[PDB]
């Protein structure tokens, strides 16, 4: 019944100010305190602080002063959480979850919230194709890539001859180089099959409808 | 502020086994008013963090037997007794005795297997990437175990620290092994000004690195 329904990912400029909610139900909104948590990729989490019920205080960790408020819509029983004057280290998760004052500890939590910040404008893919460089060879197996770099905001979805090559195949999370993202996928396949049956890569970005196919011919 | 230190950082298991993770807390978490506010929380990858263990050593409703938590004062202890694949993920404690509550570092509860060398291989800047004025050379290095690996790049028979971005894939879903991809990114014109490329992978596998080089 307890349910905490965060809103959408964000995406925002340095000094803007984004607004999270956090949609709470199957429980009296108004006997409970909601915290938020951030966490940084693949980073610990972080108790932001606090909101009291009945009270109407909240509590800020000394890292979130003066930039940050925590508010509710009580009539619609939704938790805020309001960051003014975005910064880069803004970037990040957010995690709304429901305390319990007998225990001092948040017991149901939100989904999550992921809040992008930069100054980068949308900017498609630029997918080159990893062929094997005339070294090496023979074996029983061969491995191809794709590098899908430049591009922003996240994400970008890889697939292989249109997602029909599931098992060798690895993509990697992206990585940040100056405002753009940029990622790697790789395919290992029989050495008897390629180039005699094509591979090729497919390189989809929805932020800026994008839908590129790079076949991979003995570079 | 409390600093609330979680060992190991990641435990590999073998499922149906039993795992034993620590949290120490730089400050005894007994309160003054007798309880002891150390709790235990179950982060899966991409969902939301899951409320376990309470004040120690008591269970959140729904939380199966095998959860045990045990210790006090500033030593504890999460133990599961025999592991299920819906266990692993990443195991954080949270201590709320002492004004600002701190939570610990997390522990990632993976799975062992039998060592696995990386299976490496390098690619030299793609024909249309070079057009373009860039230079990227790419490194994979794939289904490896155990996961602690290192990998260098040397440009002409010497080390470049510079230009290299690395990312990890998550533990593999079918096989329990990792994969990592390390890309040399260098200007055209440094491109043009050498000969060698190479990629050296470290691993517990072999005494010597795993080396995969191109000369353009
Ligand atoms: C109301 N309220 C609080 O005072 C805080 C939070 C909360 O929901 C949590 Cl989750 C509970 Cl409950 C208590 Cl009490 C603390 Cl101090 C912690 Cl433990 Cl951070």
């Amino acid at each position: 019944q307890i349910q905490l329904v965060q809103s959408g990912p964000e995406l925002k400029k340095p000094g803007e100010t984004v607004k999270i909610s956090c949609k709470a139900s199957g429980y009296m909104f108004t006997n409970y305190g909601m915290n938020w948590v951030k966490q940084a990729p693949g980073k610990a989490l972080k108790l932001m602080g606090w909101i009291n019920p009945y009270t109407g205080e909240s509590t800020f960790a000394d890292d979130f002063k003066g930039r940050f408020a925590f508010f509710l819509e009580t009539s619609a029983t939704t938790a805020y959480l309001q960051i003014n004057n975005l910064k880069n280290e803004d970037m990040a998760t957010y995690f709304c979850a429901r305390g319990t004052t007998i225990v001092r500890a948040m017991d149901y939590w939100g989904q999550g919230t992921s809040l992008t910040v930069s100054s980068a404008k949308t900017t498609p893919p630029s997918v080159y194709p990893l062929a094997p460089g005339s070294a090496a060879q023979t074996n029983s197996m061969v491995t191809l890539g794709c590098l899908v770099k430049g591009y922003f905001p996240e994400p970008v979805t890889v697939t292989w001859n249109s997602g029909s090559l599931s098992s060798g195949v690895h993509t990697f999370p992206a990585v940040l180089q100056s405002d753009l993202y940029t990622l790697s996928s790789s395919v290992t396949v029989p050495s008897s099959p390629r180039p005699s049956e094509t591979v090729t890569c497919n390189v989809a970005h929805p932020a800026s409808s994008t839908k590129v196919d790079k076949k991979i011919v003995p570079r | 502020e409390l600093v609330m230190t979680q060992t190991p950082l990641s435990l590999p298991v073998s499922l149906g086994d039993q795992a034993s993770i620590s949290c120490r807390s730089s400050q005894s978490l007994v309160h003054s008013n007798g309880n002891t506010y150390l709790h235990w929380y179950l982060q899966k990858p991409g969902q939301s963090p899951k409320f376990l263990i309470y004040k120690v050593s008591n269970r959140f409703s729904g939380v199966p037997d095998r959860f045990g938590g045990s210790g006090s004062g500033t030593d504890f202890i999460l133990k599961i007794s025999r592991v299920e694949a819906e266990d692993l993920g990443v195991y954080f404690c949270f201590q709320s005795t002492h004004f600002f509550p701190t939570f610990g570092g997390g522990t990632k509860l993976e799975i062992k297997s039998a060592d696995a060398a990386p299976t490496v291989s390098i690619f030299p800047p793609s024909s249309e990437q070079l057009t373009s004025g860039g230079a990227s050379v790419v490194c994979f290095l794939n289904n490896f175990y155990p996961k602690d690996i290192n990998v260098k790049w040397k440009i002409d028979g010497s080390e470049r620290q510079n230009g290299v971005l690395n990312s990890w894939t998550d533990q593999d879903s079918k096989d329990s092994t990792y994969s990592m991809s390390s890309t040399l990114t260098l200007t055209k014109d440094e491109y043009e000004r050498h000969n060698s490329y190479t990629c050296e992978a470290t691993h517990k596998t072999s005494t010597s690195p795993i080396v995969k080089s191109f000369n353009r």
